[PDB]
């Protein structure tokens, strides 16, 4: 009932990095604390990481396990924007604004980040993880999948929003709303499809896989808070980040058709201001009038 | 953005559910109060402005000096005694941008309205100087307009030929070849239009000098001559525009057709080499039965018959080339050829459509020769004769070469000043001072056929603009009857104009007395057809003027009889680009494409609304994208019984319809008497 | 040295079927024979059906094994293609052409047929043979697939480049070159990743994976050659496919960086009509002598 | 596979480690005993023939009528009395596919050797049997060459021109221009290589009457050139191939350099025209002190001093260029530019560089003209006077475009018989012959420069192949003085035969009183050096053989002095492409570029020796890219010494060196007197 206009939906917000000229950003980076550069860099630097992964390894092994050349057709169209327009779009920040040896050393840097590695190990695991012809297995990467669109990408999300809403890095912000578009119909596709392998089980099975995903959520939301701290401190911001990414794991959960989990909070209003002609022959009555 | 800009661009904001037409004249107002009157240079008296721009190089002495002072401030004055106000921010910015005189520095202005008028009329009436106040007169009430290349050079030292349409054949020769590639280089250095026969070329894969699949074809050809314009771009100022035509029944047809598409490769397009195809009956007469049809080697035919194949009448020759074995052909489906005649038309508004017979069943000066091309804007419909350039000190053979003189009649100011005889007549008389005053001495045959011919084009402009203000749709039976009526008035004071100037001077053109108006064959259909209006309200716009009826018509032709004709050609209705904008007129004879037109001039936008457009008057300037195209082939057709020469036909589609309807089009075009098809632009 | 060129001709490529009004299309199709368009249909139903492979398997599964991320973003951006776009025009060409009911038998009939049937099948086995970490079995697989790309596609090709240069079938055969000219990059593009494998094996290593890619040239030609016949042969025009087959197999040859196979051939023109020595400056005490 | 194809592919399969040479004498016999012969036409007697060939309009009867049938009957017999053999299969290959005639579907040969030699000479000897048999001998022994087009078109009905190159000047206007495309087709379509001098023509940016920045540049020009050389290509068989000349001080020398850059866009890049550029010694001063130069538009110097800028010296002109305000100038690195010239020279081979102080220095004829350009294989080197072509019915001044008749002297069979005395007389009778009986009636300059010049040139080939079958280095001053000896022998033949013929016709080439060899100044260097060879092995060498000394020098100079001379130029050196392999010689005096050449014909392949070529001179053959390119700079510049002309001096470079070891090439070219360069051939 729903891949049509998902479908029709993904390939009308086909876009590409070039579209949005980024030297209009240079003065407004310039101006900001070494503190500031640094999170900056290393949050969008944590996001390629992300977009890396879920481009060459997530989107393309659930579209491999899940039948119909519509859904697969979707599925593949999401992994192409992924590795081939977001995780690039970020190259094409970090060229604009930052010389060669500081996007080096933060490329180095999220290898040696310990955080940023858990969370790929945690993820990919699961995407590598999937049996043929296993439903369950599948599921779990899709929550999997959904955590990484939904919640995981926040936490990297808030920096430029936050900027975004001030007036500040505006086109960089663009690039980020425009990836942020595209991964909120990201987790909603993914999540109906777990729904749908969900909605399948035993109550008793239904009971074991709502486990599963709350257990995974507070696993990664635990690492997810240490690396928020590790980024966020040096500018001041690490509980409004905090209470960013606990609003967006139950949008996640929502995806999946579960409860919310955490509690309301107010988030920072910057942030919210952040978000050949046709050819007939001629016939032989032409040619009297 | 300055003040004239804004109040030209508050036309489209819309009040109370109306455009704001009336804006456009305060535009114009402060088009003079803020920029025309400052960098308008004045002089205390009309002796220092002329004596300065005779020193500075602006005028030439010689047609200023027929006359005394006194006669042209006479002039002068006459031409300022009108108070001409320019009605749109339009007319008055493209005279002033186009038109106007300027300093060497191109930042002040040196003539006004006024001025450039009475410096046509003084050139116009070579020493009268009631004649030249006449023609103030006719170009102040903008009656008539001298084209552009009469409107801007004459009385300029620093100018191009008056003459801008040029037709040259070209002989199956290298000499010929390569003098055409040189007159074509010439004429473009005047700023003319240049359109050349390829007919009589030999096509891809023939013999010279006995040796076989020597020949590169007429595409060859075309790329030499599309070089040669785009070397001869008018010193820099505008791209060199030159024309081709080659017969349907050339055998290069296809590959000169090819030479449009997009597909193309870099050594088969021509980019700045406009083509037009000539079109026999014999041809549509084969489409029409669906036989096969024989696409022929000229060289062959030539040989076998000592004539070119475009020279004599592929009616009566197309069975006899069949049948001939010496004569070599490739077998086409001319169906197949007519629809990528209309693909090409609606990709790119190529070929250009000669109907042959539809020309040469009207054509007066068969027997000098039959029309076997037209021009660059497919409305001269002329005799021509092929030039023998032979080698070096060897003495050619000079033919005719067509070059017609153009000037247009506005419509809407002729009929309501009630002086259709006076204004074509004084038309008339412009056109022959103009082609008399034409020598290029790097064109012979171009020189010998002005000399001889003394062909002019006398056009007509706001047909739709004046039909529109009289609530007359274009389409309208009525609009039919008025172009019926008008035309053939336009037609009979011409030929009385051409037959007086043919007694007053003693001579007419040559070759004249086998013309159809020395045997009274063309005013056949004028002493028994009566072509006065068949409705009332037509004739109530032609009150006040006397209709010529068919004893007047038969009086034209016993004088005509005794005197002659001056003129071998008068009539020819040109596209009047950028004059229509300066009189306040619709572009030629032609439906108007929008109401509004945007332009971007600079970095500023500027609206122009078509003249006389307002709310009552809204409905009856339909767009010709709107219209039926049938209709309009009807209202050519009308127009076209009147004129001898051609029109320059555009054709209006919308991108919805396909080329079978443009094959319609065409069709019925060919059969309502069209004689050339000019553009199929798509909306 | 290539993939970053690659991407960039590859996105600005980008298009979609809806772009390309098809109804158009009746006015020329309703004049064709039955044999015309009986074999339209079935060359149509040949091309969906192996397109569908590339889309499904032989793209993912290289893109799978390649390592680079650029690579693997270039190569999920050619899957998306096969997936989203093609497998999609050529959908809609068959809904514009045939009633539900005739689509449904045409394809009934091309997925008995032999020839068609060998082909993909050769070409499915060579992609489900790859194993993890072995070089040679994914340089076999690109061969399959160049072979695919440049070769197997074009004596499907022909018929609607045939009917695009004579006027006829306009929409589609614009939708065909399209396709086409995706194919033609795909097809340079996996010959360049193969070569680099070629490159890095010993001389008899090579001489050997010359043996396989002629030997598979081979076997996919002598079953074009019949593939040919049965379609054509009732439209006269076998002649001049084989011509073209030949022709393009020359070129998915020289996209693996291999000499041409067959000797040069003029190609039918109505489809044709459808289709530094190192700077030194001077030093002074040059001009003395 | 042919069977002789095999035994010339025998060659390279290696016997005992050396080469089969002699399978290819075998090759020859097979291609003569299974094609010649049997493709052959045989008649009854020579009668038969030659009527079947006059009648046929293979032959002019008109040449063949000066004779009694009994003369040419003993003139072919002569020929056939040698029993000449070709030694290598690809001599008579390249004979009976290039030179031989065949039938009219060419699938029978109907001239043998003998038969062409016997036909050359018959037309050669215009009516003298003795005359007749002694050209016959010549070129049976294979002691002279003509020309190509000479060779094969001499005495056939079906025949081009025998001239094989002509230089044009093109005057600064669009007549001039149109003229010169004219001429340049007339010229391909003949089959002559065309050569335009387009210093003249006013740069981009120039002015046309008072409106700036108005012209194209010499970039138009080569466009149009372009097109005009591809539209004629010899009806189709060979390429249309033209040149353009440039001096280097021309503002548009960049823009013309970029028509040759690979990376040039369609609008600019020419690719059927070969480039040339004409250094003046000012140019290469400027780049040797590294001070900045300036190119010049050249119609602000002919405005200012009413003379074009390539018409006087830029030696002595310069300076007042720069300082003069009212000359228009563009700043230049001299050294930028060398540099762009040598990566040019790199990539494509061109631009052929012209040394103009070099070829001015000691030109003969500097009165009549100053040699600005040179010929499409730039070794053409002489005065030309710019023609004044006008507007039609006016009169054209018509100026000297230069024209010569190529023919080459066999070196190694020149000395092997001892005649160079007697090979040089008669290849000048000869060229004196075929320059008048040219007579072309579509370039009316390059007609009167032939009648008043009467240049010819006389070229030699098989230097190296003479040098390395005696044991002689290429690069070694023995080769240099055996190349000083012998071009100084060419030398004072061609001057006494000049002198001879002016004293038999009575008459000098137009302007002789002016020129050095009336003054005497012309013998200076042979009238106080002594140009004996300096060798013991190169004066055994010229054994048998009367060496001028200085008394035999001063004496020719008295009896020109007294006399005078019949030709203007008599020396020029061409490349001698394909007829090199008929005569079994190496191409012109360049070095081989390889040993064995391995050609592609057909579907098979062909590998043809050097002639002579073997184990005990393998490496006396060494291989131009091996080989110093200073040496053989050297050897040049002593064969230029003794020749009037240039010589096609082409570069052989190795991919490893850089642009500025070719840069170092050409200044040690211009340091050592070499007048022009042709080709940068990179192995
Ligand atoms: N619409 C217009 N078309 C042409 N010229 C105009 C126009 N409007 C103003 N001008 C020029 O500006 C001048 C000023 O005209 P304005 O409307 O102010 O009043 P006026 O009574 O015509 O003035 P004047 O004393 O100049 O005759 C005119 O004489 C004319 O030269
Ligand atoms: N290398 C060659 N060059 C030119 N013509 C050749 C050559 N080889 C053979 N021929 C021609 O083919 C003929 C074959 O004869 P061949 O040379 O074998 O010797 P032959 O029959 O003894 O007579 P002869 O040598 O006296 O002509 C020759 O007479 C000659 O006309
Ligand atoms: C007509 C024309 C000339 N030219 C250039 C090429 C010629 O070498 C140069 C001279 O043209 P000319 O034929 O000499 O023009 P002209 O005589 O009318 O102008 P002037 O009195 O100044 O000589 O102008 C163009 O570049 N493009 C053109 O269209
Ligand atoms: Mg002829
Ligand atoms: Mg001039
Ligand atoms: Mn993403
Ligand atoms: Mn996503
Ligand atoms: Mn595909
Ligand atoms: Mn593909």
């Amino acid at each position: 009932d729903f891949t049509q206009m998902f479908y029709n939906q993904n390939v009308k917000q086909f876009w590409l990095p070039e579209e949005i000229a980024l030297n209009g950003d240079l003065l407004t980076w310039k101006y900001l604390g070494k503190n500031e550069q640094d999170t900056y860099m290393k949050v969008l630097a944590g996001l390629t990481l992300l977009d890396t992964e879920q481009g060459n390894t997530g989107m393309p092994i659930v579209a491999e396990h899940v039948d119909g050349h519509q859904r697969k057709a979707v599925l593949n169209f999401m992994a192409m924007m992924e590795n081939a327009v977001h995780a690039k779009s970020y190259s094409n920040i970090f060229m604009t604004l930052a010389p060669t040896e500081t996007i080096n050393e933060v490329f180095e840097w999220v290898k040696q980040n310990k955080y940023l590695q858990k969370k790929a190990q945690m993820i990919v695991g699961l995407y590598k993880a999937i049996q043929k012809d296993d439903e369950i297995s599948l599921f779990k990467a899709m929550v999997a999948s959904v955590y990484l669109e939904s919640f995981l990408f926040y936490s990297g999300f808030y920096y430029p929003l936050y900027f975004y809403g001030q007036g500040k890095l505006m086109q960089s912000g663009e690039i980020i709303n425009l990836i942020l578009r595209d991964e909120a119909i990201h987790g909603v596709y993914v999540g109906l499809l777990a729904q749908e392998i969900y909605n399948k089980q035993t109550e008793e099975k239904k009971a074991e896989l709502r486990e599963f995903a709350i257990d995974l959520l507070n696993q990664l939301y635990e690492n997810e808070l240490e690396y928020t701290e590790d980024l966020y401190d040096q500018v001041g911001l690490s509980h409004d980040v905090k209470k960013f990414i606990r609003y967006n794991a139950n949008k996640a959960l929502m995806n999946l058709g579960f409860d919310p989990y955490f509690e309301e909070e107010d988030i920072n209003p910057i942030v919210l201001n952040g978000l050949k002609a046709t050819v007939e022959p001629l016939k032989d009555d032409d040619f009297y009038f | 953005v300055p003040k004239w800009i804004q109040l030209n661009n508050e036309i489209m904001i819309q009040k109370d559910g109306k455009f704001q037409f009336d804006k456009d004249k305060e535009a114009v107002h402060s088009y003079f109060v803020d920029y025309i009157n400052q960098n308008t240079v004045f002089f205390h008296n009309l002796k220092e402005k002329l004596d300065y721009l005779v020193e500075n190089q602006y005028y030439e002495e010689e047609f200023l000096s027929l006359y005394s002072f006194e006669d042209i401030k006479e002039v002068f004055k006459t031409a300022y005694a009108k108070k001409f106000r320019f009605p749109s921010f339009m007319s008055a910015f493209k005279f002033y941008n186009d038109y106007a005189l300027k300093t060497n520095d191109k930042k002040k202005i040196l003539e006004r309205y006024e001025d450039r008028i009475s410096i046509v009329a003084l050139f116009f009436a070579n020493g009268d100087t009631e004649k030249a106040k006449e023609y103030v007169n006719l170009m102040i009430n903008q009656e008539y307009q001298p084209s552009t290349p009469t409107f801007l050079n004459a009385g300029r030292k620093r100018r191009g030929e008056l003459v801008s349409c040029f037709l040259l054949e070209v002989n199956d020769s290298l000499n010929d070849i390569s003098r055409a590639i040189d007159i074509s280089m010439q004429l473009s250095k005047l700023g003319g239009g240049v359109s050349l026969n390829l007919s009589k070329l030999r096509a891809k894969g023939e013999a010279i000098k006995d040796v076989e699949n020597a020949t590169k074809g007429v595409v060859g050809v075309m790329k030499l001559l599309d070089n040669a314009f785009r070397y001869a771009d008018q010193m820099g100022q505008r791209q060199g525009s030159g024309a081709a035509y080659l017969n349907i029944f050339h055998r290069d047809i296809n590959d000169f057709l090819d030479t449009k598409k997009i597909s193309a490769d870099e050594d088969v397009r021509v980019k700045t080499l406009s083509i037009g195809v000539v079109i026999p009956d014999k041809f549509v007469e084969l489409a029409r039965e669906d036989k096969a049809a024989y696409v022929f080697y000229p060289h062959t035919i030539y040989k076998e018959y000592g004539q070119h194949m475009d020279e004599m009448d592929m009616n009566e020759m197309y069975d006899k080339f069949v049948d001939n074995p010496r004569v070599k052909k490739e077998k086409i489906n001319p169906r197949k050829l007519l629809e990528k005649l209309a693909m090409l038309r609606s990709e790119s508004g190529y070929p250009y459509i000669m109907f042959q017979d539809n020309v040469n069943k009207v054509h007066a000066n068969n027997h000098i020769s039959k029309v076997k091309f037209s021009n660059l804007c497919s409305e001269v419909l002329q005799a021509s004769q092929v030039s023998s350039y032979t080698d070096y000190d060897e003495e050619d053979e000079i033919g005719l070469d067509i070059s017609c003189n153009l000037g247009s009649l506005n419509i809407l100011n002729v009929m309501e000043h009630k002086s259709i005889e006076k204004t074509v007549k004084l038309a008339t008389d412009s056109l022959t001072h103009v082609s008399e005053t034409t020598d290029i001495r790097n064109a012979p045959a171009v020189r010998r056929a002005n000399k001889a011919m003394k062909s002019i084009g006398l056009g007509a402009m706001n047909l739709h603009g004046y039909l529109a203000q009289n609530g007359i749709a274009y389409e309208s039976p009525e609009a039919r009857d008025f172009a019926n009526t008008f035309f053939m008035m336009v037609n009979f004071y011409s030929i009385q104009r051409s037959a007086e100037i043919a007694k007053e001077k003693g001579e007419t053109f040559d070759q004249y007395e086998g013309s159809t108006y020395a045997t009274g064959e063309y005013f056949d259909k004028y002493v028994s057809t009566d072509f006065s209006p068949k409705y009332e309200k037509i004739a109530n716009l032609f009150e006040g003027m006397h209709i010529p009826t068919t004893e007047d018509w038969k009086k034209l032709k016993a004088f005509v009889a005794e005197h002659g004709m001056y003129h071998s050609y008068r009539l020819c209705i040109a596209p009047t680009g950028s004059i229509s904008y300066v009189q306040s007129s619709t572009a030629s004879v032609m439906p108007i494409m929008e109401r509004i037109e945007e332009r971007t001039y600079g970095n500023s936008k500027t609206y122009y609304p078509m003249p006389g457009l307002a709310s009552n008057n809204w409905f009856f300037y339909k767009e010709a994208y709107d219209m039926d195209m049938f209709k309009v082939v009807d209202m050519i057709a009308t127009i076209q019984q009147h004129i001898d020469q051609g029109i320059s036909f555009t054709l209006f589609l919308k991108d919805t319809m396909t080329t079978r309807d443009l094959n319609r089009i065409d069709l019925y075009a060919h059969h309502r008497g069209i004689k050339t098809i000019y553009y199929a632009r798509t909306k």
